[PDB]
């Protein structure tokens, strides 16, 4: 669960 | 849990390029997450510099797309940041963080001063009362630190033992060198007897001085 | 990239009162706004993420709301404890950006300071230098003027003044006025006075010593 900005 | 340590020269000359190392503890940079480099300028404004993903992918801030390079060392569990042709304006505090749900993990930061100046250690002098001033139950001692040049300096009392009533004072420039002073308040019983000392540390000059405050006579 | 603007550049409240910060995005960032707290000489700490998710071990007095372009951070009740800078960031688009930040300053009841004067250390005088330092401790508000006297005459040259970072317990301030002379200079004058004005004091607060007096 990573924020969009992280690839 | 997750922890990160930045390390690097705390002084570099313009035109030269800087390299910082971020060592990560209790987590694999290959497991998951984005491993970032962020910087807070003098004005405290922050700038995301870029990151490297757990799988080799890198992303950079387009405003430094041609001066920056972030690589990693999987076997040692660290990621680096190399910034070429640094100019005075890159003087800032560089941090490394784990990206995910925002940046929940930050290193403690490492200060970087881009300057062609001459590094100089700090002279230290005692701040001891004028005798007459006998406030009885409460007395205050100081430690004046001046003439130093990068920036940090770590002031402590009794190696951290005595850490209550400690009132330090922000750094300032004079001609071209830094000055500061720390002030501690202690009980009159305690201070002619027991001895208080101010431990002064100046990283880049690699000087860890120790001053002993002794009575007026 | 995307600009995140933080309206009130600065601010000050009292303990118990609410505070509302604002964060705006030039464009849509869905709900990927996070809020950080940064105390004196410390690194950034994640307070809220996902626009309204109180992060791990963060007190309930902290809540967040907002969505796609307009965000806020609310502190139910302020505590002297909350003294710090608060930034906001968006992690929605390619190049992550942060607001300019908002400082929060606690407000308390007036507090007159205690002054300490310090003669130069004989050790310094060795190098042909003499620093007379005046210390005003624990007072509020921050406003405070220090005048230096040398034999009764004003001395506006060679003086550097500096403040601390407001206490995290009692919110008072503390500053020092450093007068720097040369050994010869310092030696041609006998009386050195530290005079200061503050709102808590109707008259001038005065400290002083005599060089002849060991």
């Amino acid at each position: 669960q990573l924020d969009p900005a992280f690839g | 849990q997750v922890t990160l340590s930045q390390s690097g020269p705390g002084l570099v000359k313009p035109s030269q390029s800087l390299s910082l190392t971020c060592t990560v503890t209790s987590y694999s940079i290959t497991s998951d997450y984005a491993w970032n480099w962020i910087r807070q300028f003098a004005g405290q404004s922050l700038e995301w510099m870029g990151y490297i993903s757990y799988s080799g992918s890198t992303s950079y801030n387009p405003s430094l797309k041609s001066r920056i390079s972030i690589t990693r060392d999987t076997s040692k569990n660290q990621f680096f940041l190399q910034l070429n042709s640094v100019t005075t304006d890159d003087t800032a505090t560089y941090y490394c963080a784990r990206g995910g749900t925002g940046f929940p993990y930050w290193g403690t930061g490492t200060n970087v001063t881009v300057s062609a100046a001459s590094t100089t250690a700090p002279s230290v002098f005692p701040l001891v009362p004028g005798s007459a001033t006998a406030a009885a139950s409460a007395v205050t001692l100081g430690c004046l630190v001046k003439g130093y040049f990068p920036e940090p300096v770590t002031v402590a009392w009794n190696e951290g033992a005595l850490s209550s009533g400690v009132l330090t004072v922000s750094a300032v420039l004079q001609s071209g060198l830094y000055t500061l002073s720390s002030n501690t308040t202690v009980a009159s019983g305690t201070w002619p007897s027991a001895s208080v000392t101010c431990l002064v540390a100046h990283p880049k000059s690699s000087t860890a001085a120790d001053k002993k405050i002794e009575p007026k006579d | 990239d995307i600009v995140m603007t933080q309206s009130p550049k600065s601010m000050g409240m009292s303990v118990g009162e609410a505070v509302t910060l604002n964060c705006k995005a030039s464009e849509n960032v869905g709900t990927y706004v996070s809020w950080y707290q940064q105390k004196p000489g410390q690194s950034p700490v994640l307070l809220i993420y996902g626009a309204s998710n109180r992060y791990t071990g963060v007190p309930d007095r902290f809540t967040g709301s907002g969505s796609a372009t307009d965000f806020t951070l609310t502190i139910s009740s302020v505590q002297a404890d909350d003294d710090a800078d608060y930034y906001c960031g968006q992690s929605y688009s390619s190049p992550l950006t942060f607001g300019g930040g908002t400082k929060l300053e606690l407000k308390r009841a007036d507090a007159a300071p205690t002054s300490s004067i310090f003669p130069p250390s004989s050790e310094q005088l060795s190098s042909g230098g003499a620093s007379v330092v005046c210390f005003l401790n624990s007072f509020y508000p921050k406003s405070i003027a220090v005048k230096w006297k040398v034999d009764g005459s004003k001395r506006a040259n060679g003086t550097a003044n500096s403040w601390t970072d407001q206490d995290s317990a009692s919110s008072t301030y503390s500053m020092s006025s450093t007068l720097t002379l040369t050994k010869d200079k310092y030696e041609r004058h006998n009386s050195y006075t530290c005079e200061a004005t503050h709102k808590t004091s109707s008259s001038p607060v005065v400290k002083s010593f005599n060089r002849n007096e060991c």
